[PDB]
């Protein structure tokens, strides 16, 4: 199992950022964990930003 | 979560860091080396991963979560981070608690205070900076006062970095105006190491 | 109201509605199926 972060290194202020995840060794599709990101500031503490999972139930 | 700031102790001791403010069990610990990926070294307090040694446990008592580190090693010199479950969904993560596992002696810090220089007061910009350096542990907090009354506004202070002696460093960074400092007569910076201060004062 | 023999109360008594009732009946389990194999040529769908 290993995660490989993609996207731009250098942003400017104010626009979109955007970052894809691409996995490999496991399928996204398993509803045994959620998948979503962590980041980390400079010389900082560990902040939660979200997850999200396609395996639902009947609502 | 509250974490304890700084953690030390001698190889084959074992260690004991603290976090609060969990009501659930769902209290996770994560082990973060400098200038890598943080890997979670427990989960559902004490159970322990694949990969991990015994020495790792997680202990929750109360309102409090603990986790013991015992048989020290260079290995376990990094930053422990603390995280649960709250409420519906949502995980928060603690200030985390800074493991060293760095060689001896201990020794006090040592200040030394500049006042903005006249090139720099031209820019209409005034800077003070508190260098702080050869104190262990590795984790100092720094004070700003103004004659007497302390100053809350343009403080800067980053995490301290080991020497080539071993010994960590760190610089805090004071930016104000020009008026207010030439105003106040002195300024005095206070820096704080295992409960004992050391103070610097500078006056135009 | 409709029942066989009303004053008798070995008979059922059916009724009708006018209104229709709206019931929900759901299976709050999300399976899955195995598919297992007991050949040749058969196959048992198990509960996973
Ligand atoms: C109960 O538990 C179940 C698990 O046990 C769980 O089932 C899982 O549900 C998720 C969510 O649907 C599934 O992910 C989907 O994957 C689709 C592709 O699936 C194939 O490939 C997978 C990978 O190999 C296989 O695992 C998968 O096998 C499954 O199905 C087999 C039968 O086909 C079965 O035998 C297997 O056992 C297994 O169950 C299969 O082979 C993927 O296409 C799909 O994406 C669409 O659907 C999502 C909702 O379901 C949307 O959120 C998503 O955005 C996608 O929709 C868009 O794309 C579609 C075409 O790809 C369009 O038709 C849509 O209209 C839509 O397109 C619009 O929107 C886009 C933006 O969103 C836009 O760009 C377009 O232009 C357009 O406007 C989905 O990700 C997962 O595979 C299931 N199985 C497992 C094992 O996880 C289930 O959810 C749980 N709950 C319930 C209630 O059942
Ligand atoms: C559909 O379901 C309904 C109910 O859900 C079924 O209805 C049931 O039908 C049966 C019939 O098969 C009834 O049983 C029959 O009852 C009659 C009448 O009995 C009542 O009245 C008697 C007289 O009442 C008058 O007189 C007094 C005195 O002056 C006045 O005060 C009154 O106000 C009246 O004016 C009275 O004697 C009865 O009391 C006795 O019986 C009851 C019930 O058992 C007891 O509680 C009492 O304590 C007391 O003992 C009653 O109040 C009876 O006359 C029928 O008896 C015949 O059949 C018997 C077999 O069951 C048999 O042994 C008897 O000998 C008698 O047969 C006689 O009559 C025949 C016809 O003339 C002759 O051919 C025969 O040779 C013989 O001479 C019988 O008991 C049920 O009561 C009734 N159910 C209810 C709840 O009332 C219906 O059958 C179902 N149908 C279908 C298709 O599914």
């Amino acid at each position: 199992p290993q995660l490989q972060e993609s996207g731009p290194t250098l942003v400017e202020a104010s626009e979109t950022l955007s970052l894809t995840c691409a996995v490999s060794g496991d399928s996204t599709a398993a509803c045994n964990s959620f998948w979503g990101w962590v980041r980390q500031p400079p010389g900082k503490g560990l902040e939660w930003v979200g997850s999200l999972s396609h395996c639902a139930s009947y609502w | 979560l509250t974490q304890p700031p700084s953690a030390s102790g001698s190889p084959g001791q074992s260690i004991t860091i603290s976090c609060t403010g969990t009501s659930n069990n769902f209290v996770s610990w994560y082990q973060q080396h400098a200038g890598k990926a943080p890997k979670l070294v427990i989960y559902d307090v004490n159970k322990r991963p694949s990969g991990v040694p015994d020495r790792f446990s997680g202990s929750k008592s109360g309102n409090t979560a603990s986790l013991t580190v015992s048989g020290l090693q260079t290995d376990d010199e990094a930053v422990y981070y603390c995280g649960s479950l709250v409420g519906n969904w949502d995980v928060i993560f603690g200030g985390g608690t800074k493991l060293t596992v760095l060689g001896q002696p201990k020794a006090a810090p040592s200040v030394t205070l500049f006042p903005p220089s006249s090139e720099e007061l031209q820019a209409n910009k005034a800077t003070l900076v508190c260098l702080i350096s050869d104190f262990y542990p590795g984790a100092v907090t720094v004070a700003w006062k103004a004659d007497s009354s302390p100053v809350k506004a343009g403080v800067e202070t980053t995490t301290p970095s080991k020497q080539s002696n071993n010994k960590y460093a760190a610089s805090s960074y004071l930016s104000l105006t020009p008026e207010q400092w030439k105003s106040h007569r002195s300024y005095s910076c206070q820096v704080t190491h295992e409960g004992s201060t050391v103070e610097k004062t500078v006056a135009p | 109201i409709r029942s066989e023999n009303i004053t008798n109360n070995a008979k059922n008594i059916l009724v009708q509605f006018n209104t229709p009732v709206q019931i929900n009946c759901t299976r709050p389990n999300n399976n899955t199926r195995k598919s297992i194999r007991i050949g040749p040529g058969q196959a048992f769908y198990a509960t996973g």
